[PDB]
């Protein structure tokens, strides 16, 4: 079966180098085409360029000219994606793609290497409580993850006890740090009755910080 | 490079329906064009190439069309999988250009969101840092609009807002807006509000609170 | 021995389209045989030559057949900022057609190609294709494996290694019996030759009109070389299967090369992965030595046997000189892994000119006697030099050195009566195997009966 | 005594010399009953038998032309004189046999016609420049050898069809060497060029116009060249009485019969001359390559002694076709022909060097044998040709006809030629087996039996039916 196996996730800062790697799985890299694609959640899917492995011979998109370099190993079965003088702008997912029969179709899909080009050093998060302010039927409590790298960080309520009615929103960049927030439902004769803790756990730094929710 | 005009952004659909992607390029390509697929948070799966031609393994349910510079999409009697992104990719022309994508999501009653405000809490005031938090959940539709005031004027620098995929269960949407202020420039007012624009409402919902009481 | 001279069935095509180039027998999935002729200079749409094919069923009186249709229009495909081409004029539809369950696959060795890349080009030359049809269902394939998209300037460059531009593939072909495609391509590497195999039902499974350049991953292609000994060889000029390996789940390619080593011939059997087990060579420069191959076990001890043709063999007679005959070479099959020595039995030509071996078609066992046969074709022998094919029955030492049968051509001059030959099938289901033979100077097909011995 | 001829009892004029060639028959009437008939001619003339009833034919030989051998051959309208004597007349008896001489002379000063056939594929540019004085350096050094010269000029690439040629972009048909930087000629296949004259001059000029094509694939359609430069007779312009060197130039592989379906040409090679008004070969595109066995038939059959004069890296493979077309001559050629007249020179002298005789329409019970004499009077049994010979030479044949029995037919002929010689001998057989006392034989003889036989040669023979 085809596969296309791609290197793990990259960490990099700024004007440095990185090679991302695609190793083909039950078959020849040399058989098609491998081309690159770039991923970003606003400015979508962008095409890099591509490589026929048994030559050498690479094609680019004039945009990626200085900073894409396409290159490939018979012997291991691997085509590379190099990327020089890394900015924030190359943070992004990137996918080897070859077709299955059209020579120029983009059908088979590697599962992608996530690419995050930051200054930020290993800082662990603020973990804050929020509880509500000085009556209904339903209470809502909070927890703040803040100013925290690299990702990910896992969070629960009462170490997976409480889980039902959950919403832990996706972390967002605040300043080449990150920033989280998870919010939690229950009815009002369960809180300040039972006790409520927010764990966050942050294995960059080895960090599990837990903090119970207090009213006010 | 040929410019390729994926429409629609996005479409509400309930299971069972026949609905259809379209995608326009800015020249003749001859059905060379290929259709893809991206699950939530997973890789993408190739559908179809040379416009018509079912990838290996794909339901006959999805079916390609068109010619020239306009072509579609059509998936018959929706599956639960097959909620998830769409993209079309031409290959007549180097560079390969893309579509903007389209996402299918879930139709469902229209719901009004649960606000929730929350104060700066004790551990970050000591700090020297000062975050008002006001969380929106379990809403439908997606598209809803979050308003900060201080003293009752509008405030938009410092704000960090963040959005979940449409949740499993309800197939609602839930949103996290957060103001970030200094230690000291939170303690110059005292009123702090965050307003919630719906279409469930003509007026919009209001949660907020004041410094210093309780 | 116990082919029927005296009523034949003659099958005929369009004047002028070369019907009987090549032939087959083709059963359909109910068992019944027709035959499928060629005619590669057919006309199209266009009032041009592209070549064409035709089914004929069996019936004892003959006549006309109806047409195996292929699409015959070029193609143009604008993709990848390229212009792929295809050209089917004079591409010769029919010079070789071979059966495989209910499959006819039917190539045009001389159907042309090019990339367009704004003002650079791959040249447009010679690829050749081959085409696929399941007549009972209607569908069709291609399998054209020499296409690329390399432009010219590239190959200078490389000193045109790997150069497949000029293979016309399906040149020759034949199906192993799991039902793997294998064409000859004379001119692929550069006219060194090369062997392409794809099994057909990846070929069907993968392929898609319009494409013109996929994909066929369970493909293989033989290597190219830097040896001068390959050099203008035609490796591919003819090919054949067979067990030679005394391994019965490998398949082992037999590959004409006749003009290998400056024009002294070879032949070579290979296993599936192209590496050479055995190589043959020519007795005599411009002989031809590999123009036509068969396999079949001859003296009846269950390996298979190898016949080469060499048409232009000269044979040496009175007074120092030459005379064109032709010569026929039979290698037995040693027990057990060993080498094939030097030929058991030749055969030679007795009519100047007449190309004996230029055709070597196994009969199966023509006189039920357990030892298979074989005929050979001289196309212009005779004492008229109209054609004859010649019978030789196998026995416990190979074949015997004396014909047991010669069948006259029944056409004029110049119908190269057994340019091409087919036998081993039963077709009216008499218990006997029969012979079909190609005349296409005379745009006609002979069928001759095996009938019980006298 | 009794001998093979009275003890084989014979019963007839005929029977008694069908015994031995010595062998004599009286048929005179007054002759003893118990004396036999068929003796020696001693013992019938012994016996008092009439010198004129005495048959007994002798085998003998005798010529009827017998022209000197001449001493050059220019001048004259082709009377030069080869082999000598040019006829005879042979009789022979049955089981007999009979002996005769023939003297074959290489004539100094004999016509010479040189066709200079060429590859122009592109490799083949250097080469152009430097014959441009060919024709006149050639004339000077063939002067010291014959006063009667002629030269001619033709070229060759390969079949102008895919895949030999390119046919894409449209440029490429009027200039193959678009891609490069340089303009060549269309792709042709044969061009005859220049007729075979005795003005030199415009063998240089012809060659300065000519330039050469380009083609795809190393071997050359030269072979093609070969067929048409020998069968178009009038066209190339070979005469009737002289040596004909047909000088095959070029530096590659060259292609052979069945290559031709590589595109898509199958008709095989009819070797007629398909050279019209316009000096091309126009058959190049339709008609396969000729084979060695019919290219050696052309050959012998317009006495064309073909030449190959063909660089280091394929002499071999023209000295191994060259064994397989017996009268053929390779040289080696440089890199840019500049020592093609050399070439030439050596291969006109070592195609003289030869004489080798060859028989036609001999009976079938008609045997010969021979002995040479080359060199200094030096015989050599069992040998009908001499090598190693110059200009001017002469050598000779002993040669003896057996004849097996007696055959049907009385009188037949059959010629003895040396290869590619114009003059030849013709024998005159008769086979002497009957008398010429049954010429005048008596059927329904009374002498025999009441009319019941014939009387012939002093006999009673059974008449017709008995
Ligand atoms: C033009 O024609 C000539 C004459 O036929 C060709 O030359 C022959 O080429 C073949 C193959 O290349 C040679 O065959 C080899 O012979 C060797 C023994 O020969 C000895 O004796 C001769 C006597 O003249 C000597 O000249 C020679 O130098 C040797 O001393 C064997 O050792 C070889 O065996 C090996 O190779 C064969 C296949 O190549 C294998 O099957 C064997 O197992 C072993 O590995 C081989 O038999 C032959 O000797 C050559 N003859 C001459 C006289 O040189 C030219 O090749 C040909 N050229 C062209 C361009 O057509
Ligand atoms: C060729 O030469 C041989 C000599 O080797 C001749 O044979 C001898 O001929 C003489 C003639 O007087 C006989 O006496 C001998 O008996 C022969 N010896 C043999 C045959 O061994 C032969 O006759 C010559 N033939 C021709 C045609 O000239
Ligand atoms: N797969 C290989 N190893 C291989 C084998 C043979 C060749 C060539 N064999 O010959 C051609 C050279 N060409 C011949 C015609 N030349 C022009 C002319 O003669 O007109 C120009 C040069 C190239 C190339 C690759
Ligand atoms: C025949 O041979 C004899 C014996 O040598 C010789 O004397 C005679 O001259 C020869 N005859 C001819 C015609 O040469
Ligand atoms: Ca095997
Ligand atoms: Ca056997
Ligand atoms: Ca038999
Ligand atoms: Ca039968
Ligand atoms: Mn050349
Ligand atoms: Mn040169
Ligand atoms: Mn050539």
């Amino acid at each position: 079966e085809v596969q296309l196996q791609q290197s793990g996730a990259e960490l990099v800062k700024p004007g440095a180098s990185v090679k991302l790697s695609c190793t083909a799985s039950g078959f020849n890299i040399k058989d098609t085409y491998v081309h690159w694609v770039k991923q970003r959640p606003e400015q979508g899917l962008e095409w890099i360029g591509r490589i026929d492995p048994a030559n050498g011979y690479t094609k680019y998109d004039p945009k990626f000219q200085g900073k894409a370099t396409i290159t490939a190993d018979t012997s291991s079965n691997t085509a590379y994606l190099q990327l020089s003088s890394l900015t924030s702008e190359d943070t992004a997912v990137y996918y080897c793609v070859r077709p299955l029969y059209d020579y120029y179709a983009m059908d088979y899909w590697g599962q992608g290497t996530s690419v995050t080009v930051s200054s930020a050093k290993t800082t662990a998060p603020s973990v804050y409580p929020l509880a509500p302010v000085c009556t209904g039927s339903s209470v809502t409590l909070g927890c703040l993850v803040k100013g925290y790298f690299p990702e990910p960080v896992t969070l629960t309520w009462n170490s997976g006890s409480l889980s039902s009615g959950v919403h832990t929103f996706p972390a967002v960049l605040q300043s080449d740090l990150y920033t989280l927030s998870s919010s939690v439902t229950v009815t009002s004769s369960t809180w300040p009755s039972q006790s409520i803790t927010c764990n966050v756990a942050h294995p960059a730094s080895s960090t599990k910080v837990d903090k119970k929710i207090e009213p006010r | 490079d040929i410019l390729m005009t994926q429409s629609p952004s996005s479409m509400s659909v309930s299971l069972g329906d026949t609905v259809s992607i379209t995608c326009h390029a800015s020249q003749g390509i001859s059905s060379n064009i290929g259709w893809l697929q991206q699950k939530p948070g997973k890789s993408f799966m190739g559908l179809i190439y040379y416009g018509t031609n079912l990838v290996d393994g794909v339901p006959s349910r999805f079916s390609g069309s068109g010619s020239g510079a306009d072509y579609s999409l059509t998936i018959s009697s929706l599956d639960s999988e097959d909620f998830a992104d769409y993209y079309c990719v031409q290959y007549a022309q180097l560079p390969y250009t893309f579509g903007g994508g389209t996402k299918l999501e879930i139709k469902r009653a229209d719901a009004a969101p649960t606000v929730s405000i929350f104060p700066p809490s004790s551990e970050q005031l000591t700090s020297g840092g000062a975050s008002v938090v006001c969380f929106l959940n379990n809403f439908y539709p997606k598209d809803i609009n979050v308003k900060w005031k201080i003293d009752g004027s509008e405030r938009q620098n410092g704000v960090l807002n963040s959005w979940t995929d449409q949740d499993s269960k309800d197939s609602t949407y839930s949103m996290s807006s957060t103001l970030t202020l200094t230690k000291d420039e939170y303690e110059r007012h005292n009123s702090y509000t965050c307003e919630a624009t719906h279409k469930t409402s003509t007026s919009p919902i209001v949660k907020s609170f004041n410094r210093n009481e309780c | 021995l116990n082919l029927d001279p005296v009523q034949l069935t003659f099958y005929a095509g369009p004047n002028g389209s070369q019907f009987g180039f090549s032939l087959d027998f083709h059963k359909d999935s109910h068992g019944r045989v027709a035959i499928v002729v060629g005619a590669p200079r057919t006309l199209g749409p266009s009032q041009e030559e592209t070549g064409g094919v035709f089914l004929c069923p069996w019936r004892a009186e003959g006549g006309q057949c109806p047409s195996l249709l292929f699409d015959l229009r070029d193609e143009t495909r604008n993709v990848g900022s390229q212009t792929l081409q295809t050209f089917k004029a004079r591409q010769g539809l029919g010079a070789s057609v071979v059966s495989w369950s209910d499959v006819i696959v039917a190539c045009a060795p001389w159907q042309h190609w090019n990339v367009l890349e704004k003002t650079e080009e791959a040249e447009k030359t010679p690829v050749g294709s081959c085409f696929l049809a399941q007549p009972e269902s209607g569908r069709r394939a291609e399998y054209s494996p020499c296409r690329g998209n390399t432009l010219s300037r590239i190959y200078v460059e490389n000193d045109f290694s790997w150069d497949k531009r000029y293979c016309e593939a399906g040149f020759s072909s034949v199906v192993t019996q799991a039902g793997e495609l294998v064409l000859g391509a004379p001119g692929g590497y550069y006219f060194l030759g090369l062997l392409a195999q794809a099994p057909v039902a990846d070929i069907f499974s993968s392929y898609r009109p319009g494409i013109l350049l996929w994909h066929v991953s369970s493909q293989s292609l033989s290597f190219d070389s830097s040896n001068p000994e390959y050099f203008d060889g035609y490796w591919g000029y003819s090919v054949a299967v067979g067990e030679f390996d005394g391994d019965l789940n490998t398949t082992e390619y037999v590959v004409g090369a006749p003009t290998w080593s400056w024009t002294l011939g070879a032949v070579e059997i290979l296993d599936s992965y192209y590496q050479r087990l055995h190589r043959l060579r020519g007795e005599q420069m411009a002989s031809y030595f590999g123009h036509s191959v068969a396999v079949t076990d001859v003296n009846g001890d269950g390996r298979h046997d190898l016949l080469v043709g060499a048409p232009l063999y000269m044979e040496s007679r009175a007074d120092r000189k030459l005379a064109e005959v032709g010569r026929v070479y039979l290698f037995l099959q040693p027990r057990g892994p060993h080498a094939l020595g030097a030929p058991s039995l030749l055969l030679t030509g007795t009519q100047l000119y007449g190309r004996f071996g230029s055709a070597i078609a196994p009969l199966g066992d023509l006189d039920r006697d357990g030892y298979n046969d074989i005929a050979v074709a001289a196309p212009y022998g005779g004492p008229s030099g109209r054609g004859q094919v010649l019978v030789f029955l196998g026995q416990s030492e190979g074949l015997r050195s004396r014909p047991s049968q010669v069948l006259d051509s029944p056409f004029p001059t110049g119908s190269a009566f057994g340019f091409s030959l087919r036998g081993a099938v039963d077709i009216d289901d008499n218990g006997y195997p029969d012979l079909i033979v190609g005349a296409y100077g005379a745009n006609q097909v002979a069928v001759y009966r095996a009938q019980p011995v006298v | 005594g009794p001998n093979i001829c009275t003890t084989r009892g014979v019963s007839s004029c005929q029977q008694c010399l069908a015994v031995s060639p010595m062998c004599a028959w009286c048929s005179d009437e007054a002759l003893p009953l118990g004396s036999p008939r068929c003796d020696l001619k001693e013992n019938l003339l012994k016996d008092n038998c009439a010198p004129e009833s005495i048959e007994f034919p002798v085998s003998e030989a005798r010529v009827l032309e017998d022209r000197p051998l001449s001493d050059k051959g220019s001048g004259d309208s082709s009377q030069v004189t080869q082999v000598s004597p040019q006829r005879i007349a042979l009789r022979l008896r049955p089981d007999d046999s009979k002996n005769f001489s023939i003297q074959v002379r290489q004539v100094e000063d004999y016509p010479v016609d040189i066709y200079y056939l060429m590859d122009l594929s592109y490799s083949m540019k250097d080469d152009l420049w430097s014959i441009q004085n060919l024709g006149t350096k050639l004339a000077t050094q063939m002067r010291k050898l014959t006063s009667n010269l002629r030269i001619g000029f033709g070229a060759f690439v390969d079949k102008p069809v895919s895949p030999y040629m390119y046919i894409s972009p449209p440029e490429a048909l009027e200039n193959p060497c678009y891609d490069m930087k340089t303009t060549c000629l269309p792709m042709f296949g044969y061009k005859h060029v220049l007729t075979l004259t005795d003005q030199v001059t415009r063998f240089n000029e012809e060659v300065k116009k000519q330039s050469v094509s380009r083609n795809r694939d190393a071997p050359e359609g030269g072979f093609d060249a070969i067929m048409q430069a020998t069968v178009c007779d009038e066209k190339i312009g070979w005469r009737n009485d002289a040596s004909h060197l047909l000088v095959f130039t070029t530096d590659a592989k060259t292609h052979i019969a069945l290559d031709g379906r590589l595109a898509g040409i199958v008709q095989p090679n009819d070797g007629q001359c398909h050279v019209g008004s316009d000096n091309h070969y126009s058959a190049s595109t339709t008609m396969d390559y000729p084979s060695l066995g019919l290219m050696t038939e052309k050959l012998s059959q317009k006495n064309i002694n073909l030449i190959f004069a063909v660089t280091e890296n394929v002499v071999n493979l023209y000295q191994n076709y060259s064994e397989l077309i017996p009268g053929t001559t390779v040289g080696v050629l440089s890199m840019d022909s500049s020592n093609v007249l050399q070439l030439i020179v050596d291969a006109y002298g070592k195609i003289r060097s030869k004489v080798e005789l060859e028989v036609r329409d001999l009976p079938e019970e008609l045997s010969l044998s021979f002995n040479a004499t080359c060199l200094n009077n030096e015989v050599i049994p069992g040998l009908k040709s001499c090598m190693g010979l110059k200009i001017g030479d002469t050598v000779s044949f002993s040669i003896e006809a057996k004849v097996r029995g007696c055959p049907q037919e009385k009188e037949k002929s059959f010629t003895i030629k040396p290869v590619g010689f114009k003059d030849s001998l013709i024998v005159q057989v008769t086979f002497d087996c009957d008398c010429a006392c049954q010429a005048q034989a008596e059927p329904n003889s009374h002498r025999c039996n009441n009319g019941n036989g014939t009387f012939e040669c002093g006999v009673c023979r059974c008449g017709p039916g008995w």
